[PDB]
């Protein structure tokens, strides 16, 4: 057993947080996808005696039919994991030119400890493509699943141009969110994105706040 | 900008009249009436400024329009007889 099993348990644990979240974006993923158990896992990703083996893990995800009817111009996703701990320049470019050359809209890296900053240039280098960098070990857990944490719903250009007119909002008039914040990075919410919060209330029963990207 | 006026189809305040519009209008009245304003209602016996103003009130002979502003500036005019005074 020694501390492998956990090594593999919590890749995993992580893996399925992947899967949720690259489904909540809007993609299609469907619940067997994510609900594949610890066993099933082993038996896929696991090498000559039954180590990790990330390298076969990275996949690709398409847009569901109805997110392409809110947000149409959202394209392909591509998922990444690494098996070096620390991932160089060299395994980057690499990434950088698969997402260049499938014509790939976004994508996401899943390091196991660190990115140099000589690969993490490479990152901003190739727009209309937008690069996501996530850590291994914060996906663990999936942070949107707690109590405290409500519903976040990323707002097409329509359902924000329609709020803002609504309301005879200003764009900064808006409670605003950070760019940095867990559900923010989460959904891959972009500056001027606007979030609508659904939460429970012991005045109403729900009650709705919107958060405008920084 | 004469935009600012939002007209009387397409209202969405309150049909029914703030708590602090009848102190003002009542006071408002009241001052207007306490320097010799021209008083539209049959003051029954009354004197006192304040008492004529909520009789003038309670019979919606009052000639104020309330100016109701938005957080941007527009305004909704709604007049003192077409306003709700279940208070």
């Amino acid at each position: 057993d020694q501390e492998n099993e956990r090594n593999i348990s919590r890749l995993w644990r992580a893996f399925r947080t992947v899967k949720e979240m690259v489904k909540d974006r809007g993609y299609f993923i469907t619940q067997e996808e994510v609900e594949l158990p610890l066993e099933d896992f082993k038996a896929k990703y696991c090498d000559s005696m039954g180590r990790p083996q990330r390298k076969m893990m990275s996949f690709q995800a398409n847009p569901t039919e109805e997110s392409i009817s809110k947000f149409p111009d959202m394209g392909s996703l591509w998922v990444e994991f690494c098996d070096e701990p620390s991932v160089g320049v060299k395994t980057m470019k690499t990434f950088v030119i698969h997402i260049q050359e499938k014509n790939f809209q976004t994508g996401i890296f899943v390091y196991q400890n660190n990115i140099t900053p000589s690969a993490m240039k490479l990152v901003p280098s190739i727009p209309p493509a937008t690069i996501e960098t996530f850590n291994e070990a914060a996906l663990v857990v999936n942070i949107t699943h707690h109590e405290l944490v409500p519903k976040h719903i990323r707002l097409s250009s329509d359902e924000k141009r329609e709020l803002l007119k609504r309301y005879r909002l200003k764009e900064s008039q808006l409670p605003r969110i950070q760019r940095a914040d867990p559900v923010a990075l989460y959904l891959g919410l972009k500056r001027g994105e606007v979030v609508k919060i659904i939460r429970k209330s012991e005045t109403s029963g729900r009650y709705a706040s919107y958060r405008i990207c920084m | 900008l004469k935009e600012k006026a939002i007209p009387k189809d397409q209202r969405a305040t309150t049909p029914y009249m703030t708590k602090y519009e009848r102190a003002r209008i009542l006071g408002t009245r009241a001052l207007q009436i306490s320097m010799n304003a021209p008083v539209f209602v049959d003051l029954e016996g009354e004197t006192d400024p304040l008492r004529i103003a909520m009789k003038e009130l309670a019979e919606k002979k009052i000639p104020l329009v309330i100016r109701r502003y938005l957080p941007d500036g527009s305004f909704e005019d709604w007049s003192v007889e077409e306003l709700i005074v279940d208070l």
